[PDB]
């Protein structure tokens, strides 16, 4: 058969947002101008603060995002091309950090908004586009013999959890979808919220956890790593001092959550 | 911040008729006694001439060059209230005061930040939507002697803006030539990540 | 059944990038808020689906070979995109469970699935095809139940169920047996509300592929189509139409147990998505028209320029010219406070010798005004002329059908005396009224009347009177405004003039083609007939002292003098110089008439009736 | 290109439509009156071969060309939904050479790449006409008029090279 | 009554109502359209709405004034006088290759142009000078020149000491000469000077200057100084003699680059042309005299290479700073600012220098084509004034580039003028002024060796200066740290052509004066490098290197523009 055969920065962000979201993982670099830090750096904070203010008005995870979603076209777009947005998007994050490592009471805040905004906007994503960001990541499945082994006990367990998250009422469906489902082992420990709701089935210290859950394993490496970041971001402020001119605006962006 | 509190130590742009050798202020699409922006462009109430797009943007940029000058030419000051000195010359030290005895702190007259804001300033007067929206610092205010009598309606001063669009914007070039240049400006990631360099 | 929420997804994408759709949905939901207030468009949107093409390949193949998969998401997407925006707040019962979404229409390159009835085949079934041709029936409209809303007596709960049928989904569901439910699940017994609940229009066409194409004189072949909501009754028999639509397949097609041996076929159908008129007359003004007809206007002479360009292959008959692009103005229709009405429309009748090119300038108008009906004096009799009973049912005749637009005889004098004398009422009352067994009922005939005849002696006889060659009543030759005689007198000069001007004409080649292939300033004819639809429409020009102070000096004045005069002269003429005097205003765009077209309007009317100026 | 071509010799006469930058004495015989002069902004339809030239020499060049009907934007979509069942005959006899003339004239990089795939998606049903052999007529038939007289040459070319190889062998 | 009919002979008898006579006079007197145009814009309006009634009522008329401004808005978005040398060196011939048409490559007669200098250093953003940066660099000078003293005098560490602590005993000293008062008022003996001392010499600390045992003495604000004295009272710091600062070295080449560059010119003469600006008068904007000197470059001189220094269009000229610039009946299209005007006045007259001549452009601190208004200052963007890049290379100033062999050091800061000597004795002062300026241009190593820089002031209004960025004053130093072999510095004092201490310094003087009469350029001939002619001098060492001497070898004529 018949057969043929900077630029580093725009490169870098076209990967840090082919995932359509990330970790925030690497350090920025190039240049960009004071009224943008100042501007993006309140733009992200305007959508934290709006989150936490629903969060606080016990809203739903539906109402909160009918709530946000108009505002990422105005204030920080997402599932976008434009390299103006992603940078956007990556360098307000990064002043956050620098803004709201100060404190104990900071972090946790910044931490439960950003994660908040991670779980909006990982909703936003298609299946195949959360699969790889997943394995991007680098983020242990069960084999079919132990499936059928504990397969009495795990559909018992995800049983409920498929008519009423997955709408799968009648039986049928529940089974063949049960049988086309892939799960989940590791210690009961890393999933303790599904334990005390009894959304797991536990053995011997381990948690069997339905591909279909899961997102609040993504969430929580999510909130412990940027915890981890802003601690290390915490420990060099010191050398944020050497620049006058961006303390005001810290100081501005910090008292809206004080 | 508006422009009104971050243009208040600045100089105001004066600009003197080719014909008449009038000087005048001259603060954007706004009524004056002295000038009129009509559709075809800045003209002179003293004498009726109409400023060439050339004429307008060579003073603009005469200006601005005074003003890097007068940066450059290096006056400091001392803080210190009693002693008060101003020179151009600088110790080795730089801050140390010249003047003996004296702890004062030495810092130049005209700071790099009022330079900044001064050509800021110039850039505000030919930015088309601080005109229509009359966000300008105010060449006059109503107490003055020559505060206009007839003042340009809301209507009137978009329409001016958008018949004048080409001039304004040639105008903002000409101040963003020197802004480019100006090192107050942006922040080096690359440089500012040294912790992940530990 | 998780596929469907990705379709709705990917379709909300196309709808956020391609904005253009946005604005359309929200034109109409402010215009329909605002009037609401105080006709409605309805919820439907048109997309290119070329632009769906460029955005997403695999969905806009699955919308156009798998329609019932692909189609309803979108929709719901664009029932989502619409209600998200704002909306006028606490809406009314009926509003609040209206069961009404938004839906969807197509435009552009459908390729190789545009098709006529008679190639429409069993491949094609359940895709998205486009079919052209002829109107041939239509069913009366009816109403659908599709939801009812029921009130629980004792409870005070409000309780609803909907109904499904073939004809009503892309996609097929159990069907459902049009009971309404009596009682409640606890025993309750339930009432129905009625205006709570929702009811559709329905109806049913057949499109027959156009005769042009039928082969070697074969039976031709045809479709039925299926309408509702918005669609219903823009169509009528006779109609050339293009439509777009889900071809698809209904019934048991007699595997259910019946005694065809199952020889027999499945039913099909289309179901109407879109439909969009073909031209086979209006037109729409661009503001540049409005600009070069304004500008136009104000010549010095844009009736010599207007009135000498219509049918320039035809040499001579300056006056019968202008006295057409009269007709085609017309004058203004009054109605009076206490229903009386006053005539409004003028009518003209040219008599003449052979060969005189009557026939050939009569044919100028019937291709040029919007609409024309066109016969023969003797192929038309007086009840087929204005109406006929059937079967009891009442059918129109030629001068009904052109109510707003103008008629045209041929070979006038052949018309029998018993065919004419029905034509009577139509001139002057502009009605036809019939009273025959079973039947009593008046109907609207608006038209302008323009014909030509032959005299009597076969040539125009001088030295007789105009009694004795035009053979036709007095009450009748005063129905006409103008009436025209002309001949063909033999002169040198004059047969040279014509004789060129023909041969000239007859060495015309038109644009493409080369020689031998087989096939002052006028205005050209596509500009004259905006000119003429603009004045129109746009301007009324209401009349002025001093043009009645000419009318009045003129009527008695050419009433009382005795001449040789080849018309009677009635109340009628006076009306005739207004309507004339009111159109020449109407050429001229000016929103009064003045002086001056009185003045023309009196030098045609003389010209004309006296012969001479 | 060769000099001495006569597909080349009589595609150049093709019309394309023009617009005038000066008026020029004594040239009305380009609009079919030689009596009278050319006047600026009048539109008239010349041949390609002095089109090519009068919009090159000038500064303004004489004649400005204007974007024929034979790559409208209708064509185009034609083109990209469906390019098999596409009558190319009738939309222009010559339609691959007064194309790669145009690139040629204006150095286009989108037309190009949708001439392309035109191509080499009708390359394919063209060779499968020409693989099949007797041991029919109608079927080959409705598709074999609508190609260009660019692509009639190849197809003879493939079918009598299949014909013959199938003629020597089974002999 | 002209308005009211007009409107009626247009819009119908209902507008006679005075209320919409008013509002229809007032749309055509805003937007300038007559009554017509408005009655046709109106026509305009009243289509696609499926509003037949379009009433001609108040609600109508203001959404016609919204249609109006939609229309508007919509529309604009769619729209010999001295010589050096002339009795033992010819004028050179000039490049046989300029005046021949031959787009042939230049082979053989290729004088190689080529920077001595980073450029991207020269890229730093201007109006930001930090008071620390400034302060370090001045610091800098003084401890780099402590060193230069120690090793060329064979001084110990210990040997220099603090000048302002007393001492009685005999120290040596580096600094910098300084006012004794901080507020001085521009006028400086030799009774008035002070040295201040670097961070590590003397803790930055100032310490007048008596200067009676010193019979000559040629000092300068901001001169690095030596001197060998005591401090025996703690007030003055008596200086008993002055050390010379050591020159730097004179640039060498080995045998082989200067047979290589006598191959390059076939034996024939170096002949290089160097103007400066202004190139018009301060009353009009006329470059008459600049066609017609590239006329004669072209087609008479014949130059290898061409030095033209700024200010091309000068931001302080005259007509520029009152405004009072003329229309250019010339153009079709007028310029719309300075660079504009630039492209449309230089470029077409610049362009037709012969690709055979190589041009070089040095930028003024006042030119306003240059946005780094800063000495050291940037390259002028080639491309933005659209040159040709085969013959044209935009440098630095200052800049050090090598043509050839030869080493040339450019400025375009007038050093000469600004620099103003306190001098004591007879023969000190019977030489020379810019002999003893160039002197100190030399001994200091930097092209602007004075600090603080000059100002110039009107009646106290501030008009221009030096315009020092003192965080980059390295960048003026010599590259190198030699000599060059030709040494320009254009100032605004009266052309000359010298060697000073074996460099041939030159002031070209000014290309046009203010009045509009002709002012002067500099003819450069240097013959080529022979080997056996003995005007080159060996140095001996481990591979045989050969001073330039072009001193010798050079002549440098001032010829009227
Ligand atoms: N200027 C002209 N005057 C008269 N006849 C003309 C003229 N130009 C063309 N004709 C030709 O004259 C012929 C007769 O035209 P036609 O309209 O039939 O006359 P007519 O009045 O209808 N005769 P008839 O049918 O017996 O009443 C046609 O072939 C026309 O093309
Ligand atoms: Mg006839």
């Amino acid at each position: 058969m018949f057969r043929q055969s900077s630029e580093e920065e725009k490169k870098l962000y076209a990967r840090l947002y082919e995932s359509k979201l990330s970790f925030y993982d690497l350090p920025p670099q190039g240049e960009i101008t004071l009224e943008q830090f100042e501007i993006w750096a309140i733009d992200r904070l305007k959508i934290l603060l709006e989150i936490e203010s629903c969060l606080s008005r016990n809203k739903s995870i539906k109402e909160i995002e009918t709530i946000i979603k108009p505002q990422f076209q105005k204030l920080l777009p997402f599932n976008t091309e434009s390299l103006e947005d992603r940078k956007k998007d990556y360098y307000s994050h990064f002043i956050l950090r620098l803004c709201f490592c100060r404190s104990k009471e900071l972090r946790e805040k910044f931490v439960r908004a950003e994660t908040f905004l991670f779980k909006i906007r990982f909703n936003m994503l298609t299946s195949t586009d959360q699969t790889k960001f997943v394995q991007s990541l680098d983020l242990q499945f069960i084999s079919n013999e132990e499936k059928a082994e504990l397969s009495h006990q795990l559909y018992q367990t995800v049983s409920a959890s498929l008519q009423f998250q997955l709408n799968l009422n009648e039986e049928h469906q529940r089974k063949q979808y049960f049988q086309q489902e892939k799960f989940i082992k590791l210690p009961f420990e890393n999933v303790i919220e599904l334990v005390g709701n009894r959304l797991v089935f536990l053995k011997d210290g381990y948690a069997y956890l339905p591909q279909f859950q899961q997102l609040n394993l993504l969430s929580n490496e999510f909130a412990s790593k940027l915890n981890q970041e802003l601690i290390k971001t915490y420990q060099y402020l010191p050398r944020l001092n050497e620049d006058d001119r961006l303390l005001p605006i810290l100081n501005h962006l910090s008292s809206g959550y004080t | 911040i508006t422009d009104v509190e971050r243009f208040k130590d600045t100089v105001t742009l004066e600009l003197s008729c080719p014909s008449c050798d009038k000087r005048f202020p001259f603060g954007g699409i706004v009524s004056s006694n002295y000038y009129r922006v009509s559709y075809n462009g800045l003209q002179c109430k003293h004498c009726e001439q109409l400023f060439t797009p050339l004429q307008l943007t060579s003073q603009i940029e005469h200006s601005i060059r005074a003003h890097i000058s007068l940066y450059y030419a290096g006056w400091l000051q001392c803080d210190d209230s009693t002693c008060g000195i101003v020179t151009r010359q600088v110790s080795v030290f730089g801050k140390r005061c010249l003047n003996d005895g004296c702890t004062g702190v030495m810092r130049y007259k005209y700071s790099d930040k009022q330079l900044y804001n001064q050509l800021l300033y110039f850039d505000s007067l030919f930015d088309c939507e601080k005109n229509k929206k009359q966000e300008l610092k105010p060449i006059y205010l109503p107490d003055d002697l020559d505060y206009p009598k007839e003042q340009l309606t809301e209507s009137s001063i978009k329409a001016l803006t958008e018949q004048n669009r080409e001039l304004m914007e040639t105008g903002r070039s000409v101040v963003q030539k020197y802004l480019n240049d100006c090192g107050r400006r942006y922040v080096d990631m690359t440089s500012i990540f040294d912790f992940m360099l530990n | 059944d998780a596929v469907f929420g990705d379709r709705v997804r990917r379709f909300q994408e196309f709808l956020d990038t391609f904005t253009s759709y946005r604005d359309s949905v929200r034109s109409i939901q402010v215009y329909n808020s605002n009037n609401a207030a105080n006709n409605i468009l309805p919820h439907r949107i048109i997309i290119s689906l070329d632009d769906l093409r460029e955005f997403d390949r695999s969905f806009w193949s699955g919308i156009l070979v798998e329609p019932a998969y692909f189609i309803p998401p979108a929709e719901k997407a664009l029932t989502d995109l619409a209600d998200s925006m704002d909306d006028v707040p606490h809406p009314n019962a009926s509003a609040v469970s209206s069961r009404h979404p938004w839906k969807l229409s197509f435009k552009g390159s459908f390729g190789a699935h545009a098709l006529s009835p008679r190639t429409l085949t069993a491949q094609h079934l359940n895709k998205l095809v486009s079919v052209e041709g002829i109107v041939t029936k239509t069913s009366l409209v009816r109403p659908k139940l599709i939801r009812s809303v029921h009130y629980a007596a004792k409870t005070g709960r409000f309780h609803y169920r909907d109904y499904t049928d073939a004809t009503t989904t892309l996609t097929t569901r159990i069907p459902t047996p049009a009971i309404y439910p009596t009682e409640d699940t606890e025993g309750n017994k339930l009432t129905t509300e009625y205006g709570y609940s929702t009811f559709i229009d329905h109806q049913r066409i057949t499109v027959q592929e156009m005769p042009e194409m039928a082969p070697a004189g074969q039976l031709p072949r045809s479709i039925d189509v299926i309408l509702d909501d918005d669609l219903v009754d823009k169509t009528k028999p006779g109609d050339r139409v293009n439509v777009v639509g889900v071809f698809k397949s209904l019934g048991a097609g007699g595997m259910n147990q019946s005694n065809s041996n199952t020889l027999i076929g499945f039913k099909t159908l289309i179901l109407g998505n879109t439909v969009y008129p073909l031209h086979a007359a209006r037109q729409m003004l661009t503001d540049f028209d409005i600009r070069n007809i304004n500008k136009l206007s104000k010549k010095k002479d844009i009736f010599d320029i207007l009135s000498q360009s219509l049918a320039p292959s035809i040499y001579g008959h300056d006056h019968i010219k202008k006295a057409i692009l009269l007709m085609l103005m017309g004058g203004v229709e009054k109605n009076l406070e206490n229903g009386s009405h006053l005539r409004g429309d003028i009518n003209i009748l040219m008599v003449g010798d052979p060969s005189t090119a009557k026939s050939q300038l009569l044919r100028f108008v019937l291709n040029t005004a919007s609409l024309a009906i066109a016969t023969t004096g003797r192929g038309s009799s007086g009840v087929g002329l204005t109406a006929a009973v059937t079967t009891r049912r009442l059918e129109a005749g030629a001068m009904v059908l052109a109510d707003r637009g103008v008629v045209c005889i041929d070979e006038f004098d052949k018309m029998t005396d018993v065919d004419r004398v029905a034509i009577h009422e139509v001139m002057e009352q502009q009605t036809v009224t019939i009273a025959k067994a079973g039947i009593h009922t008046t109907l609207n005939a608006r038209c302008s009347v323009i014909a030509a005849a032959n005299p009597v002696f076969g040539q125009y006889d001088v030295n007789r009177d105009p009694h004795q060659n035009i053979a036709l009543p007095d009450s009748l030759l005063s129905r006409f405004d103008l009436l025209f005689v002309v001949t063909d007198d033999i002169n040198e000069i004059r047969d040279r003039s014509i004789s060129e001007h023909v041969l000239r004409t007859h060495r015309y080649l038109p644009p493409g083609y080369l020689e031998g292939e087989p096939v002052p300033k006028l205005v050209t004819i596509p500009f004259l007939r905006k000119y003429v639809q603009y004045a129109k429409e746009r301007v009324i020009p209401q009349l002025t002292q001093e043009a009645i102070n000419v009318i009045v000096k003129n009527y008695t004045d050419l009433r009382n003098d005795d001449n040789t005069k080849k018309s009677p002269i009635t109340a009628r003429t006076l009306e005739t110089l207004i309507r004339l005097a009111t159109a020449h205003a109407k050429v001229r765009l000016s929103k009064t008439v003045n002086k001056v077209d009185a003045k023309v309007a009196a030098n045609l009317l003389r010209f004309a009736l006296l012969g001479e100026d | 290109m060769g000099y001495y071509d006569i597909d080349d010799v009589l595609a150049d006469g093709t019309e394309f439509p023009c617009k005038f930058q000066y008026d020029i004495p004594g040239l009305g015989y380009l609009e079919n009156n030689p009596g009278r002069p050319i006047t600026k902004n009048t539109k008239l339809s010349l041949p390609l071969w002095l089109a090519r030239i009068l919009a090159i020499v000038g500064p303004v060049p004489f004649v400005e060309l204007l974007p024929p009907d034979m790559f409208s934007t209708k064509v185009m979509n034609a083109i990209k939904t469906d390019p098999v069942a596409l009558d190319l005959h009738s939309i222009n006899s010559h339609f691959f050479s007064l194309a790669i003339k145009w690139i040629m004239l204006f150095s286009e990089k989108e037309l190009a790449n949708v001439v392309s795939e035109l191509l080499l998606q009708r390359a394919q049903e063209l060779n499968h006409h020409a693989s099949s052999l007797s041991i029919t007529n109608i079927a080959t038939s409705t598709f074999l008029l609508k190609l260009e007289e660019m692509e009639k040459e190849i197809y003879k070319k493939s079918h009598e090279s299949y014909k013959d190889t199938k003629r020597w062998m089974f002999k | 009554m002209s308005g009211s009919i007009d409107v009626i002979t247009h819009f119908g008898p209902d507008a006679d109502k005075p209320e919409i006579i008013t509002a229809l006079e007032n749309l055509t007197k805003l937007h300038a359209l007559s009554v017509e145009d408005l009655y046709i814009k109106w026509e305009q309006f009243s289509n696609q709405r499926r509003q037949t009634h379009t009433d001609l009522t108040s609600k109508n008329i203001d959404e016609f004034k919204q249609f109006l401004q939609l229309q508007m808005e919509k529309r604009a978005n769619q729209i010999i006088l001295d010589s050096l040398n002339p009795e033992n060196i010819e004028i050179s011939s000039g490049n046989p290759n300029v005046g021949l048409l031959s787009t042939e490559e230049p082979s053989y007669n290729q004088v190689k142009v080529e920077p001595f200098y980073d450029a991207k250093k020269y890229k730093f953003r201007t109006m930001r000078q930090n008071l620390q940066e400034a302060s370090d660099v001045l610091d800098d000078q003084i401890e780099s020149f402590t060193k230069i003293i120690q090793n060329h005098y064979k001084l110990s560490p210990n040997d220099f000491a603090d000048p302002t602590i007393q001492s009685q005993s005999e120290i040596y000293a580096v600094g910098r000469i300084v006012p004794d008062s901080p507020t001085y008022d521009k006028f400086l003996n030799p009774e008035s000077l002070s040295l201040e001392t670097s961070r590590m010499g003397g803790v930055g600390r100032r310490v007048r200057l008596d200067l009676s045992q010193v019979n000559e003495l040629s000092f300068f604000l901001g001169q690095i100084v030596a001197f060998k004295g005591k401090n025996a009272n703690g007030d003055y710091f008596t200086v008993n003699s002055i050390l010379p600062l050591p020159y730097p070295n004179s640039p060498v080449s080995t045998s082989q680059e200067l047979q290589e560059f006598q191959a390059n010119l076939e034996g024939s003469s170096l002949k290089v042309i160097v103007t400066c600006g202004p190139y018009f008068a301060n009353d009009n904007f006329s470059l008459e005299l600049l066609q017609e000197f590239i006329d004669s470059i072209n087609n008479e001189v014949k130059p290898h290479v061409l030095i033209m220094f700024g200010p091309f269009i000068d931001i302080t000229h005259p007509l520029i700073a009152s405004g009072k610039l003329p229309n250019f009946p010339q153009f079709k299209t007028q310029p719309k600012t300075l660079d504009e005007l630039f492209l449309k006045l230089f470029t077409p007259i610049l362009k037709t220098i012969s690709p055979h001549i190589q041009t070089v452009l040095i930028p003024s601190t006042k030119d306003a084509i240059s946005n780094h208004a800063a000495y050291p200052q940037a390259s002028l963007i080639r491309k933005a004034l659209q040159l040709p890049k085969r013959n044209f290379k935009c440098m630095a100033n200052p800049s050090s580039f090598q043509i050839n062999e030869i080493y040339f050091g450019c400025s375009n800061v007038d050093t000469f003028k600004d620099l103003k000597e306190v001098i004591k004795g007879g023969t000190t002062s019977s030489r020379y002024r810019l002999d003893r300026v160039s002197e100190h241009i030399l001994q200091q190593r930097r092209y602007y060796p004075i600090f603080p820089g000059s100002i110039r002031t009107r009646i106290y209004e501030h008009i221009s200066g030096a315009d020092l960025d003192v965080s980059y004053l390295g960048l003026t130093e010599f590259v190198g740290g030699f000599s060059p072999d030709i040494m320009i510095i254009p100032s605004e004092l009266q052309h000359f052509a010298r060697v000073v201490q074996n460099v041939v310094v030159i002031n070209p003087g000014r290309f046009i004066r203010a009045t509009g009469n002709r002012g002067s350029y500099a003819q450069i001939t240097v013959q080529c490098p022979d080997l056996e002619d003995g005007k080159l001098t060996l140095v001996e060492g481990e591979e045989p290197v050969y001073l330039h001497n072009v001193w010798k070898r050079a002549r440098v004529d001032l010829i009227a523009s």
